[PDB]
């Protein structure tokens, strides 16, 4: 999921 | 398809040249080469995306080349910028195109 | 990811997917209507391939995805007379 | 490169581990697989009781006996402790 | 006697006080002095005994060390990490750092340096609040510390007490008459920090201490700051300052409301509507000094939508969150003027959000104008590349066909980003080489993945001659990893790292397709490394001939047709026969091989080392270099 290592 | 395209494009720039001079019709004209490139992209598979362009051009300024060639005099000689750089677009996509214009510049 | 073997003894036999995925049919079973898309269970019901059978044929799928490339030694695979008719029969049903 | 044959009652696991690896990771990955705590997965190895700190480099687990082949069994047994429950699969002669 | 200035230093350190004063007895003056002042290191810190017996705030051993032993405090030594490599802190810094009051008492009672500079001019008064205790601060107050010394960066102690969420000290520095207006070394003063912070009452005590507001070095005031910051209280406050005209707080409101369209942690649509609404009737209720927002051009990143000057087009839209998010967009660069730091960071984050759900092209066009704005910015954007191929290769692993054009000018964008790495690294000194190395490996890796991912799908003729001229002009380009890999040499390197996330299932090395595109574009094929291997030595090391057999007999093939020399000698003389460890690259290399002359001449005159200099052609000095 690329919200979560968006970071 | 091709044959439709080309007939339908045909009758199109005959219908522009009829109530345009030679400034808005090549506006008129990347208008219809920019939406026909957006329309045969999200209908047609991507190996024709290039054969209805070709065909679009040639209906569109290939067999109007004449018309374009013999405005690029006064294009060219009154530095009119905006309109070089629609023409030079248009152009270069026929065969017999850029030369000319290449002819007139350099004159 | 982990996908269960079920033999007509009723012996689940967990395997790691991609090693499960050399036969042909396990990967035609989890395709289609067979692929549950839910990552709980994915498992897939032999109804005649006994368990001493699936025991060979899940070795066999861990030993070729260990040597598929190593072209060194290339150990034998150890198949014994009693176990040898049905294992190709279940190697010809899988298209392993 | 030494690899595993988790054994239940019925079910069993084909695990492949490194050489030397703690026993730790393998009861983790065998949690997630089966989806239970870790107090009532005690790992044998030929009726020999095992605990969360060895390694498979001493153990016996050895990589020229372990090959994927034939690999080498362990047992498992859940808890509500139960001993071993390992059933041969079956053997019809020709 | 290095062995028992260890030992006291230990002693020191674990505050063991009879394990002191037993290494300490019967010792001569200079014993003694060698014994207490030696700088000892431990943990990639170099401290006195004295020093950390401080700085873990042992009180029973620095009294003992200097009631008795008569220690002078202005020792040298590094104090802390991360970040924090200060040397020359004496022992009253390391207390006031940990926040120990009965060592700075201690000390300042004994005759310790209340002023005392670091390298970077840090008073222990700044550690002190920097710590947040009251006590020590107002010790050293009152014991003649000067606040008004600062950094080279100029930053005093009230700022960096207003950095942390402690009101009391910050309150009794402005009771000290501490300056309001210092300017830090990009223009910024305190009143920025307290902002960004999100401290109500640090940001009430400055303005009631009349912080007398100005705007940044970059350009922005302080209350644009605490309205970045998605602080609603903080924004809120600085109306009753009765400073800020009606320009100022009504866009300070509209920066607050674009902040709330987009954050991490402070996303409402409610709230964001409620602030626009407020902003929307503050703006248009008077008329007659209504003040007009200069709109931009409608941005095609930026949807076809060109703001939303009626208020019943902001009332129609309530309903929708992605025109919310446009407008919010849209405000905040045009309120910042789109080069500001925190710009591109909550579209990156948009757009995330907006792909994480299978919606792709407004997401990718976000994406292209954060690229824009980061480039402007003069801002390394190898992360951004990374999530980018990344997306692409979720996209591709879905089987749906990437928009070609996106395809090109993100590649015009890695190239340009690569390019800069480069001049980068060429004027960066070795303060952060590392780092900046790291970043261009990055770099370099992203382009390769989106090579492969532009390779996985089917375009028309003048897009892949278009995408091939941008390949041609990276290659001119001839970047080199820290080992010396070309472009070429990490194409067909299977050690080439594919990150974790999808480009796994589309982007794995070595890729036939990536290689021809390389050969194609002008690849140097007969490049080396500084190790030493050519293109074809990093190959024919591949450990999977066989599975993907085709990919490695297409990249031999490939290489040895284009310009390729098989018998190229590395350099520990080995071939790449010699270095194939495989059966199949070797004979599919002799397969390829076409034996020549030339090439055993330049490997008998290299055996028996004939001295070729300026007795061949210059073209066969490098080609006897070869073998």
């Amino acid at each position: 999921k690329h919200s979560l290592d968006l970071l | 398809f091709l044959t439709e395209t080309g007939e339908y494009y045909k009758q199109e720039a005959s219908n522009l040249l009829q109530e345009s001079n030679c400034s808005q019709y090549m506006e008129k004209v990347l208008g219809r080469l920019k939406d026909e490139e957006i329309r045969c992209r999200k209908y047609l598979h991507p190996s024709s995306y290039t054969k209805v362009i070709h065909e679009c051009q040639q209906r569109m300024v290939a067999d109007h080349l004449q018309f374009l060639h013999a405005e690029c005099h006064n294009i060219i000689r009154q530095e009119k910028k905006n309109d070089m750089a629609n023409m030079y677009v248009l152009l270069r996509a026929v065969s017999t195109g850029l030369p000319h214009m290449i002819q007139e510049l350099q004159n | 990811m982990y996908v269960k073997l079920i033999s007509s003894d009723g012996h689940e036999f967990i395997v790691k997917r991609e090693h499960a995925l050399t036969s042909g049919t396990i990967k035609a079973m989890l395709s289609g209507p067979g692929q549950f898309a839910e990552n709980e269970t994915n498992e897939v019901n032999f109804r005649e391939i006994p368990s001493h059978v699936l025991s060979k044929v899940c070795m066999y799928f861990t030993y070729k995805v260990r040597y598929t490339n190593s072209s060194t030694e290339i150990p034998e695979f150890p198949i014994a007379p009693e176990i040898a008719l049905e294992l190709l029969m279940a190697a010809n049903f899988l298209d392993c | 490169d030494v690899f595993l044959m988790i054994r239940r009652h019925k079910t069993t696991i084909f695990t492949d581990a490194k050489e030397s690896s703690t026993v730790f990771e393998l009861k983790r990955i065998v949690e997630g697989i089966l989806k239970r705590p870790p107090d009532e997965q005690r790992l044998y190895k030929d009726d020999q009781l095992l605990d969360d700190g060895k390694t498979l480099g001493e153990c016996g687990f050895t990589s020229q006996t372990a090959r994927p082949q034939a690999p080498a069994t362990v047992g498992l047994a859940f808890r509500a402790f139960e001993a071993l429950c390992i059933e041969p699969f079956s053997s019809p002669p020709e | 006697m290095e062995g028992l200035a260890g030992y006291v230093y230990k002693a020191a350190s674990e505050g063991k006080v009879l394990t002191l004063a037993a290494l300490l007895l019967n010792r001569s003056e200079s014993d003694i002095r060698y014994l207490l002042g030696y700088v000892s290191q431990q943990g990639g810190q170099r401290s006195t005994p004295l020093i950390i017996a401080a700085r873990n705030g042992h009180a029973k051993v620095v009294r003992l060390l200097l009631e008795h032993y008569r220690v002078q405090t202005q020792q040298t030594g590094t104090v802390r990490f991360d970040g924090y490599v200060i040397d020359g802190a004496t022992a009253l810094w390391c207390a006031a750092g940990a926040g120990h009051f009965e060592v700075v008492k201690l000390l300042v009672s004994h005759g310790a340096n209340v002023n005392h500079t670091t390298v970077t001019n840090s008073t222990p008064l700044r550690a002190a609040c920097f710590d947040g205790r009251l006590d020590i601060v107002k010790y050293l107050v009152e014991n003649n510390a000067n606040i008004s010394i600062a950094n080279k960066y100029d930053n005093t102690c009230l700022m960096i007490a207003a950095y942390k969420g402690h009101t009391d000290v910050v309150r009794y520095l402005l009771e000290q008459r501490a300056d309001p207006n210092a300017k830090a070394h990009c223009g910024a003063t305190a009143l920025h920090f307290a902002a960004e912070a999100g401290h109500i009452d640090i940001v009430k005590e400055l303005i009631k201490w009349r912080a007398a507001i100005v705007v940044n070095g970059h350009g922005m005031t302080p209350l644009k700051v605490a309205a970045e910051s998605c602080k609603a209280d903080v924004v809120e406050l600085l109306l009753s300052h009765a400073d800020c005209d009606r320009r100022s707080r009504i866009e300070a409101l509209e920066l607050l409301g674009a902040s709330f369209a987009n954050d991490r942690e402070n996303y409402d649509i409610i709230k964001t509507y409620h602030y626009l609404y407020l902003a929307m009737l503050e703006r248009f209720q008077d008329g007659d000094n209504i003040l007009e927002k200069e709109v931009l051009p409608p941005i095609h990143a930026y949807g076809n939508r060109t703001e939303c000057r009626n208020p019943q087009e902001l009332e129609s839209i309530r309903q929708d969150r992605d025109a919310l998010h446009m407008e919010g967009l849209i405000v905040r660069e045009r309120i910042l003027g789109a080069d500001n730091i925190d710009v591109s960071h909550p579209i990156i984050y948009r757009g995330a959000v907006y792909a994480d759900n299978m919606e792709f092209e407004q997401c990718i066009k976000l994406w292209l104008h954060a690229l824009h704005l980061r480039q402007k910015g003069n801002r390394n954007t190898h992360k951004d590349l990374l999530r980018f191929a990344q997306v692409f290769s979720q996209m591709i692993h879905l089987n749906e066909t990437v928009k070609a054009p996106d395809i090109e000018c993100v590649l015009r964008c890695s190239v340009l980003e690569i390019e800069q790495s480069m001049n980068r690294v060429k004027n960066i000194s070795d303060a952060d080489v590392h780092n900046a190395m790291d970043n261009y490996e990055c770099n370099l890796y992203t382009f390769l993945y989106l090579v492969c991912i532009s390779t996985k799908t089917q375009c028309s003729e003048e897009d892949q001659c278009k995408i091939n001229k941008q390949i041609y002009n990276l290659i001119h380009l001839d970047p080199r990893t820290r080992e010396g890999f070309t472009l070429l040499h990490l194409a067909v390197n299977s050690n080439t790292p594919v990150d974790d996330f999808h480009t796994n299932d589309v982007c794995s090395f070595p890729n036939a397709l990536v290689t021809k595109l390389l050969l194609d574009c002008g690849a140097e094929v007969n490049a080396v490394d500084n190790e030493g291997n050519s293109a074809l030595h990093i190959i024919v090391q591949y450990n999977r001939p066989i599975s993907d057999f085709l990919t490695l007999h297409s990249i031999i093939i490939s290489l040895v047709e284009a310009g390729a020399h098989t018998d190229m000698t590395n350099k520990q003389n080995k071939t790449p026969l010699d270095k194939s460890t495989t059966g199949v690259s070797e004979i599919l290399l002799k397969t390829q091989m076409k034996m020549s002359l030339k090439c055993l001449a330049a490997r008998a005159v290299r055996a028996n080392d004939i001295n070729y200099q300026d007795q061949i052609p210059r073209t066969l000095e490098e080609f006897v270099g070869f073998h």
